[PDB]
């Protein structure tokens, strides 16, 4: 089972060094190039850079200078550093592996991706507010106030997926806001209990809300 | 069979 | 390097119609008999998937109605018949030399009926208000455009400020667009006045669905 997943700071202060970590399972380094591949939020795939099974590296031509690739074998890791971050660099991070063959597993496996924000604001955790009602009834989720992305919220532990409408956070003087909705059967609610999960991992905030009526 | 293990193809 | 030209930039497409994207290298992307042209899906919150390798060639897991072509310096993505699930960002990627480059992406979505939304408000929580803030939130849920507008009322007063707005990205089951709408105020400012107010005007109706509160 080939697998990915990248490690990164989540927030780097401008100026500042970024170094990530991409651990793999399920093949060895030394059959596969691991490409790293940047995407600005909401913008488009960039390339930049892959070590080759043979560990020799190439580089995006505009930041070549910036970028430094590199890998350890036995532990099957493979790092990525980039030089005095800009707000430009603002971006998610992904690491994804290609054999030496050309064949469907071409850029088949990516990890999860990390995020990272290129800020100078402090680490804030989120506010959790529960959002109740003043056939069907919806009930909400507000995460309020927290720095950097991302959050993850979840109903019900993950158990109430349908219906479940989580919205972009948007930012304000530095803090994000997000909600979420969920809309479920009134047979259901308040007869059976509705509860957001919210975690913040920048600021190791884990936290449920069960929404009670008023 | 294309083979590319240090980032060029060749056969 | 080779720089990949995408496009259209943005397009939606009705379903069972046919969605075609099309991706222009500024040198040929062939060596060895084959084209090093790949294409990728990508979903919100998710990494990229293969969907083309080698220009013609079809990833695993991906249905028969994704079809790769072209040679050379042109080539195409045809998704058709297009479904629900087809709304993503689509990318090229060439692979024939170093630097690999991307096209810059295309962003794919469902063409389907209006559809009116469904509007519910949520006054502060007791939890919020102990901290000296008041947030009202309006959820309008399941629409079709995405343009739709809120008008926040306070004391039947339109109020356009401490207002905040965030759309998703369509739902890749119904292809419909939800949309928050939060106003802020201090729990002072909000403490003073009774009625809060959220009017949603889309063009499914000719007046607006209002919901509404007192404190």
């Amino acid at each position: 089972e080939v697998q990915l997943l990248e490690s990164g700071p989540g927030l780097v202060a401008p100026s500042q060094s970024l170094s990530i970590t991409c651990t793999v399972s399920g093949f060895s380094l030394t059959s596969y190039g691991v490409h790293w591949v940047r995407q600005p939020p909401g913008k488009g795939l960039e390339w930049l850079g892959a070590i080759w099974s043979a560990g020799n590296t190439n580089y995006n031509s505009a930041l070549m200078s910036r970028l430094s690739i590199s890998r350890d074998n036995s532990k099957s890791q493979v790092f990525l550093k980039m030089n005095s971050l800009q707000t430009d660099d603002t971006a998610m991070y992904y690491c994804a592996c290609a054999p030496i063959y050309y064949d469907y597993t071409w850029f088949a496996y990516w990890g999860q991706g990390t995020l990272v924000t290129v800020s100078a604001a402090k680490t804030t955790p989120p506010s959790v507010y529960p959002l109740a009602p003043g056939s069907m009834v919806t009930l909400g989720c507000l995460v309020k106030g927290y720095f950097p992305e991302p959050v993850t919220v979840t109903w019900n532990s993950g158990s109430l997926t349908s219906g479940v409408h989580t919205f972009p956070a948007v930012l304000q003087s530095d803090l994000y806001t997000l909600s979420s909705s969920v809309t479920v059967p009134s047979s259901t609610w308040p007869s059976e209990t509705v509860t957001c999960n919210v975690a913040h991992p920048a600021s190791s905030t884990k936290v449920d809300k069960k929404i009670v009526p008023r | 069979q294309l083979i590319n293990t240090n980032g060029s193809w060749h056969i | 390097e080779i720089v990949l030209t995408q496009s259209p930039a943005s397009l939606a497409v009705s379903l069972g119609q046919r969605a075609t994207i099309s991706c222009r290298a500024s040198e040929s992307v062939d060596n060895y008999g084959i084209s090093f042209m790949n294409w990728f899906q990508q979903k919100p919150g998710q990494p990229p998937k293969l969907l083309i390798y080698a220009a013609s060639n079809q990833g695993s897991g991906v249905p028969a109605r994704f079809s790769g072509s072209g040679s050379g310096t042109d080539f195409s993505l045809n998704i058709h018949p297009m479904e629900e699930d087809d709304t993503a960002m689509y990318f090229c990627q060439q692979s024939k030399e170093v630097p690999y480059t991307f096209g810059g992406g295309t962003k794919l979505e469902i063409k389907r009926a209006d559809a009116a939304p469904t509007v519910s408000i949520f006054p502060p929580s007791s939890e919020q208000l102990t901290s000296g803030g008041a947030s009202v939130v309006c959820f309008l849920n399941n629409f079709y455009p995405k343009d739709i507008n809120v008008k926040w009322k306070i004391d039947g007063s339109e109020r356009q400020n401490g207002v905040l707005n965030s759309w998703t990205d369509q739902d890749s089951k119904d292809s419909t667009y939800s949309m928050s709408s939060t106003l802020t105020l201090t729990k002072d400012e909000y403490e003073r006045h009774n009625s809060y107010t959220c009017e949603a005007t889309h063009k499914t109706s000719t007046s607006p669905i209002v919901k509404s509160f007192n404190r």
